């Protein structure tokens, strides 16, 4: 591009730069690790000296970004620095860093503070073996596209079925008579209850089954709208606590029908699906081994 | 004649006719429910109890 | 009444499917039976819950008749539809709705 | 000085016992509700 | 010496695997008066055959390279216990090094040392993919330390051990969410730390949704890769009356004989129904006692099983164990069913393949159990209240506070309790590690081994947070690596007994047939036929379907939700009749998708008229409007192709799923017999929802255990301490005698069996499909040969065989890969 009037830094660019910026980003990772998160605006001594250290780590990466940006075009000039694959990531990193660091000393919140955990990704840039390893997974997840478009649609179908069948059913429970305390037993978790139905009537002596109960898992597991129904369907599909949802529906509406909904979702959603991905990926491994066996 | 005069479709169309007759009688035979408050035994149906 | 109407409309297609090589006609007929069956079941529902809103209760004779007619019609329509629908291809060339 | 370290936490207690052992006082730990009664009536032992 | 040197290592193993808690003193005496002598006997074997192999050949083979390490560590450790090296943790972390000598029987087997010749290179080559997993874990722990760090400060008294308060704890939490165990409770704590089930809070679920899926995926991939490559190395380097009447009538009567075992009542001894099946038993027995002579009056290994079955059905017409021996009644169907015995024997020949990888795993399990006994033996005791740290202090009563309210307390007697899964011997250690390797209850063993204080004292919160390493290596070796090379073993072995593309296409271009299109005459009805198959029309149909789907999601809890239902019902029933008129009810019912559409339309009509009949005066008829977006699978040809491809091979192998249903049947009957009288009390794991009283309930319990739920808690809900059901029969005062300690043999076996057969069904269905999965989608294939079929049936509305010559101009419409 422009003449060699600005490239006063391309002389030490080819020095062993990797064996110093790697140790710097590793020390940055360590200073990120030993940080202690304290509740409600509290801090200690070591947490104060680790924010003065984010000025030594944000000033090295930034001057190296300058050294690499002006050594190749104004910004790109041929899509050189910015459009280099693993040089845009580092730019966003050191461009959010300074941004939020000067923002923290302009109102003198913590949302952009959490973008500080992307700096550990720089180590992948540091070693090219990791760079080629990381690009193989995004190369092998394209055959898993017709499986994801099937899992998404199955989750959306079962969410709507559960929204039609169970919406607003797990809202009664048995409190103590005249109280707002749920009445349970030693290891029992608060489950739904039924009055005038095939559901469960609860047994504790001074207890009555009335409504106004936010739901089973503090109000998180229920088919009350599309978002929560999607959430509980997805949770069941991972085969984690699906029997709890089944049992709560059994307590709410009745024992004989609801299993059809959950044994079908666990067979189709979990076993059939994981069997699909265990075949599609092993087939991809086999074909990428066979194409290389001819080399 | 593959699906229409095979034996495996005729056995099923046989099994259908049993359901046909038992259903056309079930609408008319009120012999499926009793109630006894407690001698006033009842017999429910679809049209008249 | 709707269930018996479905049985009526299904027997027609079940019989007209025997002539003129109208085998395709056995595909809708089956389905009608299914709904008939299904209808019978929800019929059950109503009566059942009525029995538990009126004392003792007990189903003696015709509940078996209905619980048999429903399951037979339902399973038979489903299996008739499975037998009229040709086959899952099972081969890279075979296909559903293939020429004879 | 009587110092009390309350709760089940991961913080350093050395300085608190030092404040206790230096100024003629005592150091108590209250991890739960069941310890409150007996640990809050025991300073009368030191005062005596 | 080839066997005398294995005799000494076996004598040493049987002595290091006999150290338990509270062992007799003579046992402690034996265990070291048999260690110094055996260490010196390991010393003579590093001298005489050292001198036999000269000078420099005791460093050429890595085999005897670490054997000098054994002697160095042994003597150095002998002289460090006569020193101030106390702190039993320190004295025992060398007795774990003492275990490093068992590798002398692994020293001696060919195939047990041949497999590691590339298994060790597996990690070494993949060390840059395992590192990406480590970096993923570290980034997600550093993100969890920001989102939920110091935010689990709920005022209640309930302990939440899996938090993100510091970096080791965040690592433990992220690893536990990765293994999948109890991740939903971590998510619930994360949701309650924020607002709650509201708009700000619930978005913190995304974190977990990204941590599980994209975290499982990567991991899985890595392991799979490793497995396949390491297995290739171990597979390529080594490479270089007698009619149908009788049989079909007896076969349909063994199923009745079996289902008479299903329908039963274990609680009611002779229930009103039970003697009906007792009478049917004589019928099902005497129809079989005749056909044992119609088979061996014509004649004099598989029918002796049947004769024993009928003999035990005759002698029955303590001894009550014989009633468990009548569960092989369906095991005789492997006689007549010929396709059944083929897979029953293909499974017994597939077990011989996996016998090499089971012994190395069992040995790793044993050695990790020994390390566990050296670490956490005696340390899994506790008191009811966690303020008393000794069995002598844990006496009397204490108060418990409900909901953590200091003004609402109850009295509870305090008792010195032992954990249910502990590390006192190698049997208990192996059981604990077995429950850990299935990922169930492993955080409760972790946070209990972290609090381990001393040999007979109670826990201390966050005492030893480094103990987590013991639980994170074992999980990575056994549950992530050995289990994955087991699956790689079975998949690569199935791979073989399963050119090719030319063969497939020359078979295609022979047996394929033409396709019918139903292109009609009569331009007056050809008019509506033209607007029926327009891409614009079907795209309007697809858009209407997605509009109905988005209208189905708008419903919530606490009327324009039914008028639109009727409006869509009308749109679809008019589309159906218009398609019918354009196809004359002959081309319409030819397409299965049109059969499904007709099904949906009839169901929707019935639903709307039922709802307005109900408002003029069925919860499942409302499901037919949801089934509509299934016909959205008539457009996505890749998804439809994948679904058909897998459903084909799932239908091709029903005799491998028959094995699973037989396993479930047998185990459910045996469990109804063994533990079927236990009470149904809430707060326990045998309750109204999960029990053994009836056959459906037992089958659903076994399905829950198959899915790997808290099966190790049902295993403890049936162990000779359980209150009997009041309806049962038992002597007074003799109540807590239900349940048997046979549960450990019942569950541990079942899981294993249920994990084998399932894996089997996963591999067959995969290898039967290895054509479509290992296919280059560009070079060649049947998709082009279906392109040809389509463009050919275009010119040929009715099949009528083949077609005219010119319309030869079609060859200009083909892709160059084929045209
Ligand atoms: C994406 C490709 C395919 C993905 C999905 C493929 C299939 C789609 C999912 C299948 C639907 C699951 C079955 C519905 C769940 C029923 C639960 C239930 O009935 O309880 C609630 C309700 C309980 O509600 P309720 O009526 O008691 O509540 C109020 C009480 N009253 C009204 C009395 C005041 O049960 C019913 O309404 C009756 C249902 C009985 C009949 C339904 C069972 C048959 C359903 C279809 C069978 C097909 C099986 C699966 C197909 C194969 C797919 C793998
Ligand atoms: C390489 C693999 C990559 C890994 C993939 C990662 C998946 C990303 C997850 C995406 C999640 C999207 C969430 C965005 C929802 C928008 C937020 C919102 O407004 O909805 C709130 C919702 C309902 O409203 P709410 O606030 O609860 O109601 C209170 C009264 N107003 O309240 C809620 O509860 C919203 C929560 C919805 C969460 C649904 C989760 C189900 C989706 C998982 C299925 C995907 C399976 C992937 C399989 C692919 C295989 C490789
Ligand atoms: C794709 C990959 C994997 C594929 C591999 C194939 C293996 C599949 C294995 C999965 C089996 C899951 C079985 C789940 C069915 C359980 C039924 C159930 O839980 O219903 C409970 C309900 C309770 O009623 P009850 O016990 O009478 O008491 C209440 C009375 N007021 O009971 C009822 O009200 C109705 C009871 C009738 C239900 C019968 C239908 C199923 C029952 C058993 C089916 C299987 C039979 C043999 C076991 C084979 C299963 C493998
Ligand atoms: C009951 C009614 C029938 C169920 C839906 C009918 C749709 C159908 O089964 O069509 C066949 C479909 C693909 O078959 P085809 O295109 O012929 O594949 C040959 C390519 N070598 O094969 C498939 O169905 C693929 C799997 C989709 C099944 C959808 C389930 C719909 C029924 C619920
Ligand atoms: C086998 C000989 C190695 C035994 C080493 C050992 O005792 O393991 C200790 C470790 C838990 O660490 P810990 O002992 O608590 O740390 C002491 C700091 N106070 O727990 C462990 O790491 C035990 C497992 C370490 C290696 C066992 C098998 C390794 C096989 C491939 C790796
Ligand atoms: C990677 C980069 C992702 C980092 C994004 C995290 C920062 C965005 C959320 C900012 C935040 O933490 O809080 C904002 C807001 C207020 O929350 P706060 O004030 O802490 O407490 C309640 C008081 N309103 O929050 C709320 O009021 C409700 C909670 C907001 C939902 C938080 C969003 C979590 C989603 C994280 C997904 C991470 C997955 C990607 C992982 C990246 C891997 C490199
Ligand atoms: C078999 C599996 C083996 C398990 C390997 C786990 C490795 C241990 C991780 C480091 C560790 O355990 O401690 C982190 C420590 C900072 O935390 P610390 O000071 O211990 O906090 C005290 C809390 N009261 O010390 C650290 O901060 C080290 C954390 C390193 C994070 C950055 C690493 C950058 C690249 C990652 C690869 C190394
Ligand atoms: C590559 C594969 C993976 C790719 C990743 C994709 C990730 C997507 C998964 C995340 C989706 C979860 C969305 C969660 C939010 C749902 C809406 C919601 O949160 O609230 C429910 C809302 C009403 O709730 P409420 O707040 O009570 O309203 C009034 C309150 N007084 O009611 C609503 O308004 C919600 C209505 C939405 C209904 C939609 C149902 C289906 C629509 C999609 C079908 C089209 C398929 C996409 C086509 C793509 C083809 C390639
Ligand atoms: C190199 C050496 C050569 C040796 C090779 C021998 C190979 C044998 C491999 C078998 C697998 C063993 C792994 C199981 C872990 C051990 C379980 C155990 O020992 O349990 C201990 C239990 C008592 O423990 P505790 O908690 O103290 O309670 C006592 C109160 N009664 O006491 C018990 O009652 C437990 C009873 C154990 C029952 C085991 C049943 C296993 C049957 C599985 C067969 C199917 C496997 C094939 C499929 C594999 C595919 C994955
Ligand atoms: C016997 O080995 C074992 O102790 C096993 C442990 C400890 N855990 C579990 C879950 C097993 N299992 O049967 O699924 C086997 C295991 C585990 C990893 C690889 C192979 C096997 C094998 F045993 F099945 F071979
Ligand atoms: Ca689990």
């Amino acid at each position: 591009q422009n003449p060699l009037r600005k490239a006063c830094i391309s002389i030490v660019e080819w020095k062993p730069f990797e064996t110093i910026i790697l140790l710097t980003i590793f020390a940055n990772c360590v200073a990120l690790a030993v940080y202690l998160p304290m509740p409600e605006d509290d801090n200690n001594s070591l947490n104060l000296g680790l924010e003065k250290l984010e000025y030594f780590f944000l000033t090295v990466f930034s001057i190296e970004a300058a050294m690499k940006i002006i050594a190749y075009g104004f910004l790109f000039h041929q899509d050189a620095y910015l459009r280099s694959g693993w040089n845009v990531l580092d730019f966003i990193i050191v461009f959010l860093g300074v941004f939020t660091a000067i923002l923290e000393q302009v109102n003198v919140v913590k949302a952009l503070r959490a973008f500080r955990v992307l700096r550990p990704l720089r180590l992948v840039s540091g070693v090219p073996s990791l760079q080629v390893v990381l690009n193989s997974i995004f190369k092998a997840m394209l055959p898993l596209f017709h499986i994801a478009l099937l899992v998404l649609f199955m989750v959306i179908i079962y969410a709507i079925i559960g929204l039609e069948l169970f919406k607003g059913k797990m809202h009664k429970t048995c409190y103590y008579i005249g109280t707002d305390i749920v009445a349970t037993v030693e290891n029992e978790k608060p489950s739904p209850c039924a009055r005038t139905g095939s559901g469960r009537p609860c047994t504790i002596n001074g207890s009555e089954c009335r409504g106004g109960w936010p739901g089973p898992n503090h109000g998180i597991t229920h088919f009350d709208n599309f978002g929560f129904s999607m959430l509980t369907v997805y949770q069941c599909i991972t085969m984690e606590g699906w029997t709890d949802v089944l049992y709560w529906v059994n307590d709410a509406i009745g024992n004989e029908w609801p299993w059809i909904y959950f044994v079908t979702l666990i067979l189709l959603g979990s076993f059939f699906i994981l069997n699909l991905v265990l075949g599609v990926l092993s087939g991809e491994f086999t074909k990428e081994r066979e194409k290389a066996k001819s080399r | 004649m593959s699906p229409t005069e095979a034996p495996k479709v005729r056995v099923t169309l046989f099994c259908i006719l049993v359901g046909i007759v038992l259903a056309m009688t079930a609408v008319v035979s009120d012999h499926w429910a009793v109630l006894s408050p407690h001698c006033e035994a009842a017999h429910f149906g679809l049209w008249r109890i | 009444v709707f269930s018996l109407g479905f049985l009526i409309m299904g027997t027609i297609c079940a019989l007209m499917a025997f002539r003129k090589k109208r085998d395709y006609l056995l595909r809708p007929a089956s389905m009608f039976y299914v709904f008939a069956g299904l209808c019978l079941f929800v019929s059950l529902e109503v009566m059942r819950q009525s029995v538990k809103r009126m004392i003792e209760y007990y189903y003696s004779w015709s509940f078996a008749c209905a619980c048999a007619a429903f399951v037979l019609l339902f399973l038979g329509g489903i299996s008739l539809l499975l037998f009229s629908l040709p086959r899952m291809p099972q081969n890279p060339w075979e296909s559903c709705m293939d020429a004879e | 000085v009587f110092t009390f370290s309350v709760g089940q936490h991961n913080y350093d207690r050395g300085p608190i016992q030092w404040m206790a052992c230096e100024n003629k006082g005592y150091y108590y730990e209250i991890p739960s509700i069941g310890a409150i009664r007996i640990n809050t009536q025991e300073y009368l032992d030191v005062l005596g | 010496f080839y066997w005398l040197v294995i005799l000494i290592v076996a004598l040493n193993t049987l002595s290091i695997a006999s150290e338990h808690h509270n062992q007799p003193l003579w046992l402690t005496h034996l265990q070291d008066i048999a260690n110094r002598v055996l260490l010196s006997l390991f010393t003579i074997e590093m001298l005489l055959k050292m001198y036999g192999l000269g000078l420099r050949q005791y460093f050429m083979s890595i085999f005897n390279r670490f054997d000098c390490f054994v002697v160095c560590s042994g003597i150095l450790e002998l002289l460090l216990v006569e020193s101030g090296a106390m702190t039993p943790l320190g004295i025992s972390v060398l007795r774990c090094i003492r275990l490093l000598r068992l590798f002398k029987i692994t020293k001696y087997w060919t195939s047990l040392s041949n497999l590691v010749a590339s298994l060790l290179n597996s990690i070494r080559s993949i060390a840059s993919l395992l590192l990406l997993l480590f970096l993923f874990i570290i980034i997600f722990a550093l993100l969890g330390m920001q989102l939920f760090g110091g935010r689990y400060d709920f005022e209640d008294t309930e302990v939440r051990r899996s938090n993100f308060d510091n970096f080791p704890q965040a690592l433990i939490s992220v690893f536990q969410v990765l293994t999948g165990e109890d991740w939903n409770s971590v998510m619930y704590n994360g949701i309650m730390a924020y607002g709650g089930p509201s708009y700000p809070g619930v978005l913190v679920c995304i974190y977990f949704i990204i941590l599980f899926v994209c975290g499982n995926y990567i991991l899985l991939n890595v392991f799979l890769a490793i497995a396949v490559d390491n297995l290739a190395e171990a597979e390529s380097l080594t490479s270089a009356v007698n009619a149908t009447w009788f049989t079909n009538f007896i076969l349909l009567f063994i199923l009745l004989s079996s289902a008479a075992l299903a329908a039963e009542d274990p609680i009611r001894a002779e229930s009103v129904r039970n003697q009906i099946l007792g009478y049917f038993d004589i019928a099902f027995t005497s129809v079989f006692t005749v056909e044992i002579v119609l088979k061996m009056t014509t004649y004099g290994y598989f029918n002796i099983l049947d004769l024993l079955v009928v003999a035990v059905s005759l002698i029955s017409m303590v001894v009550k164990i014989l009633r468990v021996l009548r569960v092989l009644r369906p095991l005789r169907a492997i006689n007549r069913a010929k396709g059944l015995k083929h897979v029953v024997q293909c499974v017994f020949v597939a077990i011989r393949t996996i016998g090499n990888i089971v012994l190395v795993t069992t040995l790793l399990q044993f050695m990790f159990a020994c390390i566990g006994v050296q670490l956490f033996k005696g340390k899994f005791f506790s008191c009811n209240d966690l303020s008393k740290m000794t069995e002598e202090e844990c006496r009397g009563y204490y108060y418990v506070y409900k909901d953590g309210d200091p003004t609402q307390m109850e009295l509870r007697p305090r008792q010195w309790i032992h954990n249910d899964f502990h590390f006192d011997n190698v049997l208990s250690a192996m059981m604990s590690l077995f429950t850990v390797s299935t990922f169930e209850g492993w955080p409760q063993l972790l946070y209990r081994a972290i609090d381990s204080n001393e040999e007979d004292m109670g826990p201390v919160y966050n005492n030893r947070v480094e103990m987590a390493i013991f639980f994170i290596i074992y999980i990575i070796l056994i549950a992530f690596f050995m289990m994955n090379i087991f699956v790689g073993f079975v998949i690569v072995t199935f791979q073989e007994q399963g050119d090719k593309n030319q063969r497939q296409c020359v078979q295609y271009a022979l047996k394929a047939r033409p396709l019918r299109c139903y292109i009609p005459k009569n331009p007056y009805q050809y008019q509506v036929w033209y607007v029926v198959t327009s891409s614009y029309f079907e795209y309007l149909m697809f858009a209407l379907i997605m509009l109905n789907t988005i209208c189905l999601g708008m419903q919530h809890y606490h009327h324009i939700s039914d008028i639109l239902n009727v409006a869509f019902t009308i749109i679809f029933t008019l589309e159906m009749i218009l398609k019918l008129l354009a196809f004359k009810a002959r081309g319409y019912f030819g397409d299965p998708w049109n059969v499904f559409d007709f099904l949906i339309v009839i169901g929707s009509i019935i639903d709307v008229i039922l709802s307005e009949i109900d408002t003029f005066l069925s919860a499942f008829f409302r499901l037919f409007r949801v089934m509509r977006l299934i016909k959205l699978l008539s457009r996505a040809e890749g998804v439809r192709t994948l679904l058909w491809t897998f459903i084909k091979s799932f239908q091709a192998l029903p005799y491998v799923a028959l094995l699973i249903v037989m396993l479930f049947f047998i185990y459910a009957v045996i469990g109804m017999q063994m533990f079927g009288k236990i009470a149904l009390v809430d707060g326990t794991q045998i309750n109204r929802n999960n029990n053994f009283q009836t056959f459906p309930q037992a089958v659903l319990l076994l399905f829950r255990c198959a899915t790997g739920e808290a099966w190790q808690e049902i295993l403890l809900a049936c162990s000779y301490g359980k209150l009997c059901d009041p309806e049962s029969d038992y002597a007074p005062g003799e109540e807590y005698t239900c349940g048997t300690n046979f549960a450990y043999y019942y569950f541990i076996s079942f899981y294993m069996l249920c994990a084998f057969l399932i894996i089997n069904l996963f591999v067959a269905v995969i290898m039967d499909n290895f054509d479509y999965l290992t296919r280059d989608w560009s070079i060649l294939g049947p998709h082009h040969l279906d392109e040809f079929k389509a463009i050919w049936a275009e010119y040929d509305p009715e099949a009528k065989g083949r077609i005219k010559h010119l319309d030869v101009t079609l060859l200009r419409r083909i892709q160059p890969p084929l045209g």
